[PDB]
């Protein structure tokens, strides 16, 4: 079995380097179906995956995409649980995917859905998300990448700050409220999943780049271990920084005082503040519109 | 894939040769054939052909009496035949185990009382009854031990060791050993299936192969006897024969597309049944070298 | 059998002291009592009284706040109290395991953060819920492994060794160890039951003991508080009290005939509930030396 | 630069913590200290302290037996200790590779057999032998492949392709990956050096750091124990002690001028050696917050 699989895999990738795509695809699936029929999942998984890899490496999105789906089907049929090995196979396949593949999103969804059903993560495995995010970003699917990165690993956080930084730079006419539209995303998103560490690191990396490129007037304020880069021309950024630390205290009073001083901002981030006030201050009362 | 059993007939490592095929599809024949081809190709190794068919097919195929006591087929000092009766519901695997365990006792018993040792045994599987059912229980129950062993590891092993990984190790040891008795190395064990180009046969074949794959038992040889190839025989005519092969050709294509990477050796149809050591060896030669109805037509109309 | 807990109160080997009694039968009381008697009798050993009752019975019995962090009861440098919440259906044993495993983590955690080590722990079992259910799974599933291991030994081990008793040995090793966590030595672990001379109580007691015996957990101590002994108190009269004890005497005889070889210590009824380290020690003295309603009447009408 | 290991003790990304210091400079101590400080600061991550010193320094430092099998130090459910023997000339790198490869097999083995996984490992480097020599071979031999691959591109690739840049691409791929195993991210791996303010120690330290820099291994922490600070201790006097520190102060200045941007944490001298989990944690607190001989004098004359 082990000596037979290895062999055929060459006569398959031989039909691929020869041009016989149909032959290579048809043969492999029928043979794979046989393993699945006998519940020899493990064998089918390696065969299918390997076949999908070669197809994608040969720029054959059609077959490649198809095999990925088939693999996933087995994954759910074999109840393959989410772990390193299981994730690795998908990551290795995602890397060979063409950012323009008409199925991209579908492939990504299928993989992530699998991770959700066979893991304790309501939105999928973190590591897996890190890979998925990068792929989506290659096809200019920014918004989709942002979400995955938000729910990714430490590297995702770096690639999320780069996604937001390269976007801010793309803006021709920058303004005081423009830098906030990007920066705020980091503070709010990470604060929702309560990832203070990522919220602080993403903040530091983004605020430092902003200082080394735009050279805005500022001055670092330090108090009891905490620091707040006070920008003289960006009130939005000052407010946002205070909001972060405030949530960390989980003290109702501080949250109310911060909002009362920044009435305007309290209405721009109405919904967002309402949530934060429920997750960090146990507030059930809705957010009263200031304006 | 060479449509022959050469690589196997000349293999000196294989020591377990399976041969199945339900449907009176000439199983007995193929068995004696594969056994003779290997014995003649490797005269430096003892071979044993054993059957469980109550019809004593091996004694009627060679022309001599074969019993529970292994006897060298007359004329060969490398091949031996054995005809034993594998018999003379709550727990799966048990019954099958007892059946196979008994046949192996008949093997070691014939290697002590003259014969000494057979390097490769040719198992002529029974006509009915999945005598290979126990080829999955050992892996089954074992994996259950793993679910048992691990889970039995409540939070810890901090506190589990204060009140008491030898378990996680010995399990993995009893695990491999077990899986080594089924897998039994593809280079050491293989399964040869026999059939013919006919609906019912394909149905029987397809399932048989699935069953073996679930046993992780290597399978890459499909024998198809009774083939006509009535479009080459020097003495054409006979619509009756041409029509039958038109049907056999239909299915044969389903076999060449169903089992693409399998050793599908297509054997020719013989006038009457092939019996006797002589007519058997001359017919088994096609298992080593493909049969050509254009040139080998003589050898066939010869066995007639 | 001495109707006292002397042998246990003066034992320096015991390190696991169970205390159960469903039915608001004064469990909390007996627990603090047995803990104090042992701590005072063996000042050269650290004791820990832990409860899981959500009512914080230990904090209301001593008069001080006790939490998940073990604290020495004020006035004693040998006894310590712990009040944790043991919570803050497919496989039997699992749930129970998680619960107990968690309480033991709270034990080792308080032995590192000052306290260092407790020689004997006084487990104040919960009011409801058989927190000792997992005291049988480990032996159960294990024995099943033995039926599994042995049977998996088809005819042989002649042929089972040719294709592959480490299994029959490691099993017996994982067997004993497991059985050593339940048996946990009768000289190292024991269970103290608490009840009163009343129908419902006896019913609850009888079953509790059966449950423990199925866990092979040693049990030979039955506490019966609230007893009247209204035929000796110096200040007779009061039919109401005499009638009630006539009923308690009825059942008490069923207890002395049901548990003939058990340590049935009969405790006296106190006017009000006993609280405060002081009134507790003076009442727990009867657990070491039998209570005599003829002479010890003072000590009781004293706690009043 | 804060003269402490705070940033590292509270880091949840680091998973490879090196700790070296030849010269019986209290390496074992610093190792156990750094491990305890990180385990206590991050109870949501499993840590593993492993040593190769044949003197079993970790078992003599904590007060318990530690073997090749990872065991949680008594009282901590976040820290674990490992004591293995890294042993039980033609090609550079090989020998070192075999040595390290083996220690890592002992790691993954203890994560399967209970322990599951350690987020950050505290490597207590051996007393002698540059066990990090292989931290340069992989980059070395590889770069040679590049000089090999390119040069092998005679005029062309016009004609080199007519008789035959997959080579220039796969090389760069095998290049980065390799360099990623040495570099191993400064945010994921770091090296902590230990020494004292003494000529010979500085000599040993200076070279050790050079060696690590040639390995591109991040190094920014230098521990200096046995310091006297005999000009603040409340109970002055003793010329003998004042003279010794006058010499230690001499070199300490060479350290503060030699390693200006390094984390030079100056640890205080203790009467006797520090052993036992307790005295270790209380002494390791200075690795998080600088030691002040004016106020923390008590904590020291306490470990005595
Ligand atoms: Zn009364
Ligand atoms: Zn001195």
């Amino acid at each position: 079995m082990g000596a037979k699989l290895a062999k055929t895999l060459q006569r398959f990738e031989n039909k691929i380097k020869a041009g016989d795509y149909y032959e290579a695809h048809q043969t492999l699936r029928t043979i794979a179906n046989r393993y699945v029929r006998s519940k020899s999942y493990e064998h089918a998984i390696e065969l299918i995956s390997q076949g999908a890899l070669s197809f994608l490496k040969a720029k054959q999105g059609g077959s490649g995409t198809d095999l990925i789906f088939y693999l996933l089907e087995v994954y759910d049929l074999a109840e393959v649980k989410v772990d390193d090995i299981s994730v690795a196979r998908l990551v290795r396949l995602i890397a060979e995917l063409d950012p323009s593949e008409p199925n991209l999103k579908d492939v990504i969804t299928g993989m992530n859905n699998w991770s959700i059903k066979f893991s304790e993560y309501k939105f999928g495995d973190p590591y897996l998300h890190n890979t998925i995010g990068s792929k989506l970003l290659e096809g200019d699917f920014v918004y989709e990448a942002e979400r995955y990165f938000m729910l990714g690993t430490h590297d995702s956080m770096i690639k999320y700050v780069d996604l937001l930084w390269d976007w801010l730079c793309q803006v021709d006419d920058i303004e005081d409220s423009t830098v906030a539209e990007f920066f705020s995303r980091l503070v709010f998103n990470y604060l929702f999943i309560s990832n203070i560490s990522f919220a602080h690191e993403s903040k530091d990396i983004f605020l430092e780049r902003f200082i080394e490129k735009f050279h805005p007037k500022y001055e670092k304020i330090d108090k009891n271990g905490y620091e707040i880069v006070f920008f003289e021309d960006y009130s939005d950024l000052n407010f946002l920084q205070l909001l972060l630390i405030t949530c960390q205290t989980a003290d109702a009073s501080y949250f109310l005082n911060l909002k009362n001083h920044y009435l305007d901002f309290s209405q721009a981030y109405k919904s967002e503040l309402e949530f934060l006030g429920q997750e960090y201050f146990n507030i059930v009362a809705p957010k009263q519109t200031n304006f | 894939v060479e449509p022959n059993l050469h690589s196997l007939i000349t293999s000196t490592t294989h020591k377990w040769i399976f041969v199945g095929g339900k449907g009176g599809v000439g199983k007995t024949t193929s068995s004696c054939s594969i056994a003779i081809q290997m014995a003649l190709s490797q005269p430096n190794k003892q071979f044993l052909l054993i059957s469980t068919d109550p019809a004593h097919n091996l004694s009627d195929a060679f022309g001599e009496k074969f019993g529970k006591d292994a006897r060298k087929v007359t004329g060969m000092n490398n091949l031996s035949c054995m005809e034993i009766d594998p018999s003379a519901g709550s727990i799966p695997g048990i019954d099958e185990a007892l059946s196979f365990m008994e046949v192996m006792k008949h093997i070691k018993r014939q290697e002590q009382g003259e014969g000494e040792t057979f390097d490769t045994v040719i198992f002529d599987t029974a006509p009915t009854g999945h005598t290979l059912r126990f080829l999955q229980l050992p892996n089954t129950l074992s994996k259950l031990l793993e679910k048992f062993g691990e889970i039995t590891n409540k939070l810890g092993p901090m506190l589990n060791s204060f009140m008491g990984i030898s378990g996680k190790l010995n399990e993995l040891k009893a695990n491999v050993e077990t899986i080594r008795q089924q897998f039994t190395d593809p280079d050491l064990t293989t399964f040869v299936c026999v059939c013919i180009s006919e609906f019912l046969s394909l149905y029987e074949t397809e399932r048989l192969i699935q069953e073996l794959i679930s046993y992780d038992m290597d399978v890459n040889s499909i024998i198809v006897n009774q083939l006509l190839f009535a479009e080459n025989d020097q003495e054409h005519n006979c619509k009756r024969c041409q029509a039958r092969w038109k049907m056999q050709k239909k299915y044969l294509d389903q076999i060449d597309e169903l089992y693409e990477d399998f050793h599908v050796v297509k054997m020719p149809l013989c006038a009457g049944e092939i019996r006797g050591l002589n007519n058997l060896t001359k017919f088994s030669q096609f298992l080593n070298k493909e049969y050509n109805p254009i040139t080998d037509g003589k050898v066939i109309y010869e066995l007639e």
